[PDB]
RNA sequence: GCGGUGGAAACUACCAAGCUGGAGUACGGUAGGGGCAGAGGGAAUUUCCGGUGGAGCGGUGAAAUGCGUAGAGAUCGGAAAGAACACCAACGGCGAAAGCACUCUGCUGGGCCGACACUGACACUGAGAGACGAAAGCUAGGGGAGCGAAUGGGAUUAGAUACCCCAGUAGUCCUAGCCGUAAACGAUGGAUACUAGGCGCUGUGCGUAUCGACCCGUGCAGUGUUGUAGCUAACGCGUUAAGUAUCCC
């Protein structure tokens, strides 16, 4: 079982949210995974995707979503300031 | 082996019955005794094609 | 060693809860309603045995003889591996229902 | 994976609640990743430790 | 071993062949062993071939075919059955009949075996007219 | 096995009605000699075994009775319940199981359950809920009392030290035995009722005029006076007792 | 055409005797929301009973009727009640169809697979007949929280018997029946035999691999999706045909 990646990027309007993810006992490909620009759901379709996975360690699954929650939190706080 | 068959079934209707008329509306199991009774009514008219002694036979044991 | 007796009759296990307070005629008075048991069923009753009182999720409802008064988070796990003609299931349901110290009695069929 | 060879049970709470959510929930198998037999064998064998409250029905919701 | 036996290896035919493949598998009763004997003789197929597989003797029969077209056999063989069961035709030796003028053949049951039109013409016999093909 | 010197014989003459001889209870009279039966109510034997022999039909009651023997020498009358098996054994007591037919108290048992003969107190005999399918069931208890559903739509906690036949009452298909011989009525000692619009201003308040009159007074009343439609009859403090009426 | 008479025996029929692949049975497994009965379950909703607190709550396109100082709603606890069973739920499993999913037990139907273990064509269809048959309906008795024809009030509207909203009765649930209709639909009666593939799912069987869960191919049965040939007026169907043929209604 490999070890993982979540990428952010904050763009003032549009966060993404990018779930890198990886291998079990049976050899996988994921892909990374990148969500997007509408309002549509980063946190429930990266975790669920995860959860869809079970290939995921709840660990792994764990670190992922608490980085990809604490980036939502930081962009949703710029979004309603303007830090740049 | 065709005795065996129509006891076989005979016996079946036996304790199929005296589960279904304890119990009364079993409309599933209805089907269940109405194809052993036409499944053994084809196999009675198969032995009695066949012979006459013998499905007497078969009439006089039950 | 189980599957001897199997030819003429069945197999099951009755999982029941107990009350968490009681040390002593717990371990000996529900066996001695497996005693009642006994004289239902006669088979390979072994493996009787008892599991630690553990916090459940959630439990109100006592039902007590004229009590009705006591909620729960403890209880008892006792579960029997019993073996018994499948007649006379449903009294050691009422068994397991009527008596006090053994409330959410589900028994089971393993095959 | 994780079959174990020895079969499912409500005594086996340790692949029980691997299954099941924090909210408490059953997965199914398309996330859990088993066969259709795998499934069905511990969504009964999950509801019946639902019926003896080794697992909540509902888990309270928590932050921070 | 559904109800017809003869429906059984000419369906196998017309089958066989819309689908361009070469090769039947059929069961070998007597009526089938005479049916592919008059037809093996009149050019329509090629070689019929008796073997087992448990022990139950079938006919595996290789068709005709030409070289590379845009379908490898260019006349389509056109079989079809006329005494149907529970319709029996019956011919005497005038109302058999010369299929497309001759180009076709009627393999028909006289009290001979079962014949074709040239040898049931000549015996002046008639009978239960099996199939006729063209 | 009639004249079991237990229908006791003497009586007040058939189904009378009256008081100093004025008609005070209404529409009663005839039938045949309807001669009792004095059947156990307050069983005073408890933890001896009883069987039961016959299903005897009692003409005071719309349901039937039944004669029980003991393992000593006597022989009783009680009410018996639906699934009065032959030959089967009742017994009453303060630490007998319950069985569809036997009697106790009313504290040692569970609650939610069947029973038709209970006690509203120590002592008497057997009041509440004996009719031919009465059936009370117990909610639960209380330190002296028990509230207890019997067959009206009605709850009253009562004395728990009660005696109780734990049982449904049988003979419940007299809900649809017909009375279609339309003079069966009178066989039972019930003489026709007339009805206020056709009498006279002396008899009823209803006493009218010409045609089929309509009822006149602002309520229907009775033929004393009183309006006979939704006044409650009932001593505004007795008891106390009732939970709430539910009706 | 019918009759008499003399010949033939392949086919239908007949007589007799074997046969097994058709069909069953015996056996071992196996999967299942198949059916019915009995027990048990917890969320939620409503109502009642308490403690708090005091002016709205609820509703809408916007309002209003309603409820609320007699303390509503909200919140916590206490009971009771009936009805349905969230996630699992899947282009999934089973039933002949209608239907069937909270769990457990009991009785019981049906399917699928293997070995020759047995009988030896016992097969298919089915007029009339018989059974079952969603929902609404009706008789009889229970029960009645939610929802809700009719009805009643408010709104929109020229008008509103309607869509919206607030109350709300029969009904919905159960017992015993009757009724026998539905877009009861796959808009496709049933059965057998034969005719490319790809991608799937479910159940079992064999071999590989390990010696144990996998995993690959497969033998079948069932379920689905694209699709050759052929058919079709076209759309499409296509081994589960709407293909090729045979039988029966």
């Amino acid at each position: 079982k490999p070890r993982l990646v979540l990428k952010f990027i904050w763009m003032e309007k549009n966060i993404g949210l990018a779930l890198d993810q990886t291998i079990p006992g049976h050899g996988t490909v994921p892909l990374s995974p990148y969500y997007f620009w509408p309002r549509k759901d980063a946190w429930e379709e990266l975790k669920v995707l995860l959860e869809n996975k079970p290939w995921i360690s709840q660990k792994q699954m764990i670190i992922l979503l608490n980085q990809a929650t604490d980036i939502i939190n930081l962009w949703q706080q710029s979004g309603g300031n303007l830090a740049s | 082996s065709v005795e065996f068959q129509v006891f076989c079934f005979t016996n079946k209707i036996r304790r199929l019955t005296l589960h279904l008329e304890l119990h009364k509306k079993d409309y599933s199991s209805q089907r269940g005794l109405r194809k052993t009774l036409g499944k053994r009514q084809r196999l009675l008219a198969y032995l009695l094609k066949i012979n006459g002694v013998r499905y007497k036979e078969l009439i006089s044991k039950l | 060693p189980e599957p001897q007796c199997p030819p003429g009759l069945r197999q099951y296990e009755t999982m029941a809860v107990l009350r968490p307070d009681m040390t002593e005629d717990e371990r000996l008075t529900l066996t001695q309603k497996y005693e009642e048991l006994l004289v239902a069923g006669g088979a390979m009753y072994v493996e009787v045995f008892n599991r630690g009182v553990i916090p459940l999720a959630y439990s109100i409802k006592r039902k007590n003889k004229a009590g009705e008064t006591n909620n729960y988070l403890d209880g008892i796990y006792l579960l029997f591996t019993y073996f018994t003609k499948p007649e006379s299931i449903s009294p050691l349901e009422a068994a397991l229902v009527t008596d006090d110290d053994v409330i959410r009695s589900s028994s089971f069929k393993i095959r | 994976p994780i079959q174990s060879g020895d079969r499912i049970d409500y005594r086996n709470m340790s692949l029980i609640s691997r299954f099941i959510s924090e909210q408490g929930k059953i997965l199914s198998r398309r996330v859990n990743r088993l066969t259709l037999k795998q499934q069905r064998l511990i969504t009964s064998a999950i509801k019946q430790a639902r019926i003896l409250s080794l697992l909540p029905f509902l888990n309270n919701e928590k932050q921070f | 071993m559904g109800k017809d036996t003869i429906a059984d290896i000419i369906t196998c035919i017309r089958n066989a062949d819309m689908n361009r493949k070469g090769t039947v598998r059929i069961v070998s009763t007597n009526i089938t062993e005479n049916i592919v004997k008059i037809l093996l003789r009149e050019g329509f197929i090629e070689n019929a071939r008796k073997h087992q597989e448990r022990n139950k003797y079938f006919l595996v029969l290789t068709l005709r075919h030409r070289r590379n077209k845009k379908g490898p056999y260019l006349n389509t063989f056109h079989l079809k059955r006329v005494s149907r069961p529970g319709l029996r035709i019956y011919s005497n030796y005038q109302r058999i009949p010369r299929i497309l003028g001759g180009m076709g053949i009627a393999i028909l049951s006289t009290s001979r075996g079962i014949m074709t039109d040239r040898e049931a013409r000549l015996e002046g016999i008639g009978g239960e007219i099996l199939c006729y093909i063209w | 096995n009639p004249r079991n010197n237990l229908i006791s014989g003497q009586r007040r003459c058939g189904k009378g009605r009256n008081a100093r001889g004025i008609i005070t209870a209404r529409h009663r009279g005839g039938g045949h000699k309807r001669l009792y039966r004095k059947i156990d109510f307050r069983r005073n034997e408890k933890d001896i075994y009883g069987k039961i022999v016959t299903i005897e039909y009692d003409p005071n009651r719309n349901a039937y009775i039944c004669l029980i023997h003991y393992g000593d020498g006597e022989k009783r009358y009680i009410l018996h319940p639906r699934g009065a098996i032959i030959g089967d054994t009742i017994v009453s007591g303060t630490e007998v199981p319950i069985k569809m037919g036997n009697a106790l108290p009313l504290t040692d048992m569970p609650l939610g359950t069947a029973i038709h003969n209970i006690e509203i107190t120590l002592g008497r005999g057997g009041q509440l809920a004996r009719a031919a399918g009465a059936v009370a069931k117990l909610i639960a208890k209380e330190g002296k009392s028990a509230t207890l559903k019997l067959p009206s739509g009605e709850v009253r906690l009562i004395s728990k030290n009660c005696s109780a036949t734990v049982g449904q009452v049988g003979n419940v298909g007299v809900n649809q035995k017909r009375l279609g011989r339309a003079g069966s009525k009178r066989w039972l000692g019930k003489r026709p009722v007339v009805r206020g619009v056709v009498m006279n201003p002396v008899d009823h308040p209803h006493g009218g005029g010409e045609g089929r009159a309509p009822i006149g007074r602002k309520s229907p009343t009775t033929p004393w006076g009183y309006p006979a439609l939704g006044r409650r009859s009932r001593k505004r403090n007795k008891y106390s007792d009732n939970f709430i009426i539910r009706r």
